[PDB]
RNA sequence: AAGCUCGUAUCAGUUUUAUGAGGUAAAGCGAAUGAUUAGAGGUUCCGGGGUCGAAAUGACCUUGACCUAUUCUCAAACUUUAAAUAUGUAAGAAGUCCUUGUUACUUAAUUGAACGUGGACAUUUGAAUGAAGAGCUUUUAGUGGGCCAUUUUUGGUAAGC
RNA sequence: GAGAACAGAAAUCUCCAGUAGAACAAAAGGGUAAAAGCCCCCUUGAUUUUGAUUUUCAGUGUGAAUACAAACCAUGAAAGU
RNA sequence: GGUUGCGGCCAUAUCUACCAGAAAGCACCGUUUCCCGUCCGAUCAACUGUAGUUAAGCUGGUAAGAGCCUGACCGAGUAGUGUAGUGGGUGACCAUACGCGAAACUCAGGUGCUGCAAUCU
């Protein structure tokens, strides 16, 4: 309700306008046309990329090319169908993108048909490594990583699905100077806490951190554990039991979703309203112009 | 100096404005446009003929500078400084330049030739176009008589063959004389200062009931 | 129709604008020091004046930021130098407020001639919980017109505590 | 003195445009370009990199070479009295697909789609381009439409 | 001038179809920047000058500026729009379609990119008109003071400047 | 534009509007907004080899520039530069 | 048909002022041990959807809305311009013939479409 400000019609006129996915600022297009552009004597091969975007109580994962129609999806992983291989909780972690991770990058290989080579690192000790080209075979699959407006910070979550990428088979080029436990004094590194932190070491430790110290803050968080009766010392067995799991069917057996489209759809006309036509904008400006400007 | 208007009658050259790169230019001999009884409304003087020019030419500021005194001079002694509101329609922008060779003995010492002729600006001079309405009288019916041989008395100073014309449609604003009549009691007239501000069925409804009312009432 | 939307403290705010340069802007900066319980920081100029006996680039004040629950109970130690005393300015169009107070001994601390006395001011920033929207950096949007502070409602939500009178008209 | 730079006279040559401003859009990097396509030329003033000169802008060439993030285009520029082959290497942002020879392209299917026609049926190719033919022999009807006569307006100035 | 290789191959100081590029003419400045005339509505404590008033962020005016809706006239070094003339390219047999190989490039992938291997499309083979034939090579005389006219325009008032 | 003792118009702090009306070493013109503008971490790719192309052009040099090849690097998590 | 993630075109979606959003999701939100950066966990960093939300963000609807776009025998064959004449006029400049053909104004309408994947009483 500013109205001294006044933004005039000229001003109105002359203004350029964002992109509409910049607009809502959703996107950086200074580094997205450096991640897209594929090489000109490549022709008609498509670079395809890994998104990671952190929202509330979910992680986004998955596989999508770039087009000039648009951005096409190659594969999916979504947190949610988490619960369905055993991990029930903890949705938001740290290890939880990586558990994503595993389950992202294996998905991939099974509709592609490759995965029977390729198949990553499946002791996880947290120690840095690519998946090396095979000799005599197919070269691996690279993807690149998809950020975009999340400060790139040591010990980030989107990371976990970085080290799961790349230890679910799957070739991500990739650094350690950034991982949770890379020293900044020195190029030193320690995979041990990184082992802990794929597999819930932070969590884990916060468990006894305040089954000892204070219980009413340890009380009001952590409902499910107690309710389901999950105890810190068979937390990092959850995990375990997890990646073992992921690999065994990655099949991504959708849900059966309940109902149909046409009811989904059917329940949004009902409730939400439509357009007005001009003859009603014509007969309502016609009374309101003779009930108010008609003086009674 | 002050050369004959022969050589800046015609338009001989681009625009040569007064900008940035145009400094030390003479002000204008022309000092106030709009004259008469200016403050005079829109509905008290429904008759103004005009002055339009025929041809393409140049008319300086000194040119328009003597018409307003001679055509001022005029109405003002006969039918009153209350009886018209006078307007010059024309703005001098062209430049005129001169090369200002002196009169003494020169050749040896004069100018060297005519080498880097550019030279120094001398005054200032409209632009005319053709069928360009010059003037404006803004009189009452009662005194056409006066004021068209008024505007005669001017037409003699300016360098050319500009014409007078019997105007219509309220030669204040646009729009036909008996149009303007119709919306006079209608209610798309605003009594604003000098010109009046007509109506418009594009903006907002609120704000239109504050200064035209009597347009929505009964009114008469 | 009154949701979990109210007003609270988004910030408290402190400045020491200083005459000059030399020894006394360390003494000011180190008095932030036992007041806010925290580290001061630099304040720099952005231009020379030559007549106020500063110039570019020479670190005249220093200032310090306090929020969360930690932040309140500065305000009516500040507040009891005034006698509870407001005005009907002083109030910003954006719902905020402030005032400036020197002989900042009576807001406690011995007295420490070393010390002296300093005009320590304060400024507190109001907002609702979620305000936030103008500081993310994803979809970063606009508080709207109907959420924003008022300097009615700023007022409002002040006389309803500290029993605070406004004076003047 | 005199001044004949790179990129003289250029002042309403190179401007991005009006409320088109900022950053280039994606398009015009996700388009395949292979050697022997017709091109145009548009310079875009937001990177100069790999931007052509003045004198080329809206002329028309082939592609010879593709390199990782230019494209390499032939110009016939007239010199003197003959034809020369300037050789020129652009980036991909100012350089766009020049579809008059697309055109062609559908033309080339659409004679050879009803060439299997023709044959099918028989004879009757008829697909070399007609020229704008002059209009045949056409009645024109009264019913309901009589002819309105019309006149010279008298003069009057109205001004 | 000497010619040379072949002969309607294909080329054009031209037109059309399709498709680009170009900011001059025009137009606009109740659109940006400059100007630029004259009023109307509020505003000045963070402006000054008159009545009253210790007294002002006091009651009433004005002066000089701001904001709002207007109004008269312009820009080679102003600009959203945007001509006419002129200008780039294409109108295909060095072409298209189906199967297939090589490559040390590229690709996750005999998947991509260059060219050929086998088969089909012939005289409306796929715009108009014209073609004392098309293309190519060597050598060298003279030439390097120009002027005038329609059209556009620069300097100078103007000039057989 | 709204506010803070000195502090007032230019001392330092906070909020709103703000397509940029600022700033990019030095002329003028284009270009630039999670940027080419502010500041901060690392670094000398301002490296080696000799080709090709554009402007002035006669299509010769010269100055400037353009995109690439075969090495060794700087940086960023990486695409990339 | 709604919502989210990534987009394509990219103000027919921008802006101003109001009203509405059971459904899932969006965002606020609660916590300061481990990572990390700030004076300030306010942004950024980490933890469970826990203690309430839909107030805000976002989406949707309206303005005789400001702008944008579209169309018009509306302005207007107007201005301008290619070709031509021992055409007019002293001169400026102007008509005619064969062609091309604007912009401002005025009026009327609209004021987002769409791809990939998941999901949503």
């Amino acid at each position: 309700a500013f109205q001294k400000d006044a933004k005039s019609s000229a001003y109105s006129s002359r203004f350029q306008t964002p992109f509409r996915r910049r607009r809502e600022g959703k996107t950086d297009y200074y580094q997205r046309k450096r991640l897209v552009t594929q090489h000109k004597a490549k022709y008609n091969t498509p670079k395809y990329r890994l998104v990671v975007r952190f929202t509330n109580k979910d992680i986004i994962c998955q596989i999508i090319s770039s087009t000039i129609t648009g951005d096409v999806v190659l594969a999916a992983a979504y947190s949610h169908e988490l619960p369905r291989y055993g991990i029930t909780h903890g949705l938001t972690n740290w290890a939880a993108a990586y558990a994503t991770g595993l389950l992202i990058a294996r998905r991939t290989l099974q509709k592609l048909g490759l995965d029977e080579t390729y198949k990553g690192v499946e002791e996880v000790e947290g120690e840095y490594e690519l998946t090396e080209a095979v000799e005599d075979g197919p070269r691996p699959f690279k993807v690149f990583l998809d950020i975009g407006l999340q400060r790139t910070t040591t010990g980030a979550r989107v990371f976990g699905a970085l080290k799961g990428a790349s230890d679910g088979g799957l070739y991500v080029p990739h650094s350690e100077n950034r991982f949770p436990g890379w020293d900044f004094e020195t190029e030193e590194i320690d995979p041990e806490l990184l082992r802990s932190y794929i597999f819930g070491g932070h969590v884990s430790q916060y468990m006894e951190e305040l089954a000892d110290d204070d219980e009413e803050r340890f009380s009001e968080l952590f409902k499910g554990y107690l309710a389901d009766d999950i105890d810190a010392d068979s937390l990092e067995d959850i995990y375990t039991s997890a990646h073992e799991a992921i690999r065994a069917d990655p099949a991504f057996k959708p849900t059966e979703k309940k109902f149909t489209k046409e009811q989904y759809a059917a329940e949004s006309k009902k409730y939400r309203q439509t357009k007005l036509s001009k003859e009603e904008r014509a007969a309502r400006v016609a009374a309101k112009i003779a009930a108010l400007a008609g003086q009674q | 100096a002050r050369r004959p208007a022969r050589c800046y009658r015609y338009q001989k050259n681009k625009p040569y404005p007064k900008s940035r790169y145009n400094r030390a230019v003479p002000d204008s001999k022309i000092r106030i446009y709009d004259l008469g009884k200016k403050k005079a409304t829109v509905d008290e003087f429904p008759l103004c003929v005009h002055l339009v020019s025929n041809e393409l030419e140049q008319l300086s500021s000194e040119a328009l500078e003597a018409a307003r005194i001679c055509a001022n001079k005029y109405m003002t002694t006969v039918s009153g400084r209350d009886a018209f509101h006078l307007r010059v329609r024309v703005h001098p922008f062209h430049v005129l330049r001169i090369n200002k060779m002196l009169s003494c003995a020169g050749a040896d010492r004069l100018q060297q030739g005519m080498r880097g002729a550019w030279g120094k600006p001398h005054g200032l001079a409209a632009r005319v176009d053709i069928g360009q309405i010059i003037f404006s009288v803004r009189t009452k019916d009662s005194n056409k008589d006066v004021v068209v041989e008024g505007l005669r008395r001017a037409r003699y100073k300016f360098p050319g063959q500009q014409k007078i014309i019997l105007s219509k449609k309220w030669g204040f604003t646009n729009l036909d004389r008996p149009e303007y009549l119709k919306k006079r009691e209608a209610g798309e007239v605003k009594d604003d200062g000098a010109f009046v501000k007509f109506l418009s069925k594009k903006g907002s409804l609120e704000n239109n009931i504050r200064e035209f009312p009597e347009y929505f009432a009964a009114q008469a | 129709q009154n949701p979990m939307r109210d007003l609270k403290i988004e910030k408290l705010v402190l400045n020491i604008s200083v005459g000059e340069s030399g020894d006394r802007l360390t003494r000011a900066s180190k008095v932030l020091e036992q007041l806010s319980g925290q580290t001061p920081v630099q304040s720099k100029a952005r231009y020379t004046v030559r007549t106020f006996g500063i110039r570019r680039n020479e670190k005249i004040a220093v200032h310090v930021t306090v929020r969360g629950p930690k932040a309140e109970e500065i305000l009516e130690r500040g507040l009891k130098v005034k006698e509870y005393q407001l005005r009907d300015r002083n109030f910003s169009a954006t719902g905020n407020f402030g005032f400036g107070i020197d002989e900042h001994i009576d807001l406690g601390i011995k007295y420490d001639p070393s010390i002296g006395i300093f005009g320590m001011d304060f400024y507190v920033v109001m907002n609702r919980p979620g305000a936030r929207v103008t500081r993310r950096k994803r979809c970063k949007g606009t508080v709207g017109n109907s959420h924003k502070t008022t300097k009615e409602d700023t007022v409002s939500w002040f006389k309803q505590k500290y029993d605070a009178d406004v004076l003047d008209k | 003195g005199k001044s004949h730079g790179y990129r003289s006279r250029t002042r309403y040559m190179f401007q991005r445009d009006f409320r088109k401003h900022g950053a280039v859009h994606l398009s015009t990097y996700l388009k395949v370009y292979k050697v022997g396509d017709i091109v145009d030329i548009k310079a875009n003033g937001s990177i100069q990199k790999g931007m052509p000169h003045k004198f080329y802008q809206g002329k028309t060439g082939v592609v010879y070479n593709v390199t990782k993030s230019s494209v390499g285009v032939i110009i016939n520029k007239m010199v003197g009295n003959r034809y020369l082959e300037k050789r020129l290497n652009l980036r991909v942002e100012h350089i766009k697909h020049s579809k008059c020879r697309q055109e062609f392209l559908e033309r080339v299917k659409a004679n050879a789609a009803k060439r299997a026609e023709a044959k099918a049926q028989g004879v009757a190719v008829q697909l070399k381009r007609q020229p704008a033919q002059p209009r045949e022999s056409r009645i024109v009807s009264t019913e309901g439409n009589v002819p309105q006569t019309l006149a010279p307006v008298p003069y009057e100035t109205f001004i």
